[PDB]
């Protein structure tokens, strides 16, 4: 039954070197080549280099300066290193057994993310609507998550029993940091009668956080 | 005969030996070359007292009868001496039997020796096919 | 090196459809293709290789052609779990280059977005720093331009968009847009305007406060 599982760093500092391995099982590595393939967040997939059963290596044109790869047979690993890393190296990076030209088991990946930035806790600001006709069927109310590093940041409301209605956006990068939001969907009838609260973990900071959506003030 | 590497690629490909149970045509190419060394006459007797014929090293104790051999099942039902042919024919459709059981192209040790983890499609960039 | 033209994009099509999707070699490739799929956040897996063989325990409706150049993979009647992400890769020496990408997705009816704007959060003002949201949730088809004004001028400067993928349920799209401000700027002025442009709006969808109200 085959198997390829990647081990990486997480996260790693601009201008550093990166080692990857990917341990395989189920087959020799003399037998078959081993790909390293990588995907940018909402990009496609890129080929990055080979190693074929004999050992000999092959590139991708543009990062040949910067990629190196090797294997140990007898333990059934696959190492890659990247070097001279930049934040554009922020992607998933997955190894695939190659089995005559077609790479037919791949292994899950693991996220590498290049990063200057240290480990912040977020702020979460309750948004409650400004005080509008909100005597119609639904409202709706939101948490913004702020300023966070690294991902992810969990997000439920209501100790996770509302969950219709939730829309949790992916979270955009701006200063090193990283900004989330979610929005809920409760009839009038549930606020601000019952409370709605967002519950926050961002278990790299050890930080939990919650907030009660309260209504508008004058 | 002795064949040249796209020659003989070419005429796999005649026989639909490409992709034959999923193997690409130079797979096939790369194992008549450390097999016979592209040799039809090529004939190698065996420890065991059975003979590899032809261009494939088909082997006399299982797929082949050549009347000297003790436990010829012969499989293909084919006599030996159809294998050291120089028409290929009788030596792929016994292949195709061969690839077609539990091991794959496995059963040829060259190819799993010299050829399975290599690029195997060098064999057959440049020819015309 | 032989690069792939993955063509379209994007696609909508409804279940029970017929989809053809193409890659187009800079190069004769010689038939050494291979198509995966991927489905949302999970390893691509092997559809169709050297252009026409399916992978093992991959289903009938789907079909590989081509030679040379031109490749092509046929779904035919599409199911729901056809929809997501497919990738052609070349196999003709190294290096080996993928196209960029096909999302197929579900079409489904027209539909306009709930827009709502949220005034900064008074615990946020108390740290001076003014994020203004908007939410544009549920609408079909993913295509729609927000844009912020502020007392009357447009402001591009400082707007921070994220969209979601199609919804799992009913096949929609959301989408937040943040224009943040200084306490100290945000009280230099009055009315913020989130406006949205998306195909059912004849005349965009409009959305303020000012900051005197409450």
């Amino acid at each position: 039954q085959v198997q390829l599982k990647e081990s990486g760093p997480g996260l790693v500092a601009p201008s550093q070197s990166l080692s990857i391995t990917c341990t395989v099982s189920g087959f020799s590595l003399t037998g078959y080549g081993v790909n390293w393939v990588r995907q940018p967040p909402g990009k496609g997939l890129e080929w990055l280099g080979m190693i074929w059963g004999d050992g000999n290596t092959d590139y991708n044109s543009a990062l040949k300066s910067r990629l190196s790869i090797s294997k140990d047979n007898s333990k059934s690993q696959v190492f890659l290193k990247m070097n001279s890393l930049h934040t554009d190296d922020t992607a998933r990076y997955y190894c695939a057994r190659e089995r005559d030209y077609r790479l037919d088991y791949w292994g899950q990946g693991t996220t590498l993310t290049v990063s200057s930035a240290s480990t912040t806790p977020p702020s979460v600001f309750p948004l409650a609507p400004g005080s509008a006709a909100q005597t119609n069927s639904m409202v709706t109310l939101g948490c913004l998550v702020k300023g966070y590093f690294p991902e992810p940041v969990t997000v439920t409301w209501n100790s996770g029993s509302l969950s219709s209605g939730v829309h949790t956006f992916p979270a955009v990068l701006q200063s090193d940091l990283y900004t989330l939001s979610s929005s809920v969907t409760v009839p009038s009838s549930p606020r601000p009668s019952e409370t709605v609260t967002c519950n926050v973990a961002h278990p790299a900071s050890s930080t939990k956080v919650d907030k009660k959506i309260v209504p508008r003030d004058c | 005969k002795v064949f040249g590497r796209c020659e003989l690629a070419a005429a796999m490909k005649r026989h639909g030996l490409d992709n034959y149970r999923g193997y690409s045509l130079g797979n096939w190419v790369c194992a008549a070359k450390f097999e016979s060394n592209f040799n039809t006459q090529a004939t190698n007797r065996n420890t065991d007292g059975s003979t590899d014929y032809g261009i494939l090293q088909i082997n006399s104790r299982w797929w082949c009868n050549d009347g000297r051999t003790p436990g010829s099942r012969n499989l293909c039902n084919i006599p030996c001496s159809a294998l050291l042919s120089s028409d290929i024919t009788a030596s792929v459709n016994c292949a195709k039997k061969i690839v077609s059981d539990g091991n794959g192209m496995n059963a040829w040790v060259a190819w799993r020796n010299r050829c399975k983890g290599t690029d195997v499609q060098a064999w057959i960039r440049g020819c015309r096919l | 090196d032989i690069q792939m033209t993955q063509s379209p994009a994007s696609l909508s099509a409804s279940v029970g459809e017929t989809v053809t999707i193409t890659c187009r070699a800079s190069g004769n490739i010689h038939n050494y293709l291979a198509w995966y799929q991927q489905k949302q956040g999970k390893s691509p897996q092997l559809l169709v290789y050297y252009t026409t063989t399916l992978a093992d325990g991959v289903p009938s409706r789907f079909s590989g052609s081509g030679s040379g150049t031109q490749y092509s993979l046929k779904i035919n009647s599409l199911q729901p779990e056809d929809f997501g992400s497919y990738y052609c890769q070349h196999f003709w020496s190294t290096p080996r280059t993928f196209g960029g990408g096909t999302k197929l997705e579900i079409k489904r009816a027209d539909a306009a977005p709930t827009v709502s704007i949220f005034p900064p959060s008074s615990e946020q003002l108390t740290s001076g720093g003014a994020s203004v949201v908007c939410f544009l949730n549920n609408f079909y088809p993913k295509d729609i331009n927000v844009k912020w004004k502020i007392d009357g001028s447009e402001r591009q400067n400082g707007v921070l968009n994220s969209w979601t993928d199609q919804d799992s349920k009913d096949s929609t799209y959301s989408m937040s847009s943040t224009l943040t401000l200084t306490k100290d700027e945000y009280e230099r002025h009055n009315s913020y305007t989130c406006e949205a442009t998306h195909k059912t709006s004849t005349s965009p969808i409009v959305k303020s406060f000012n900051r005197n109200e409450c």
